[PDB]
């Protein structure tokens, strides 16, 4: 057993799938989003 | 808005508004209760 206080990455799960019910391989992107931000502090605007 | 106060928040509000949307009484200002207004005698004793 090793450790690591790492969590800016991954670096640790690495391999090819070899079946869609494959669990062990490494990591692939997802799909590109944008901002959607609104927060909610007391009488913010609207931004439509 | 998010906030809401659950409580009172207004006791230190002695007058809302002092304009004249139609030349008369804003249907929703706030003149100060007639209890921070007295002026009776003291007991010529301890003041109070």
């Amino acid at each position: 057993i090793t450790n690591a206080r790492t969590n800016n990455d991954e670096t640790h799960a690495t391999g090819p799938i070899e079946d869609l019910n494959s669990t062990s391989h490494g990591r692939e992107p997802e799909i590109e989003s944008f901002a959607d931000r609104a927060e909610l502090a007391m009488m913010i605007q609207g931004m439509t | 808005r998010t906030i809401w106060n659950s409580s009172i928040i207004t006791q230190r509000i002695s007058a809302r508004g002092l304009m004249n949307l139609e030349d008369a009484r804003p249907p929703e200002a706030k003149i100060s209760h007639q209890s921070e207004l007295d002026m009776g005698k003291i007991d010529e004793t301890s003041g109070e």
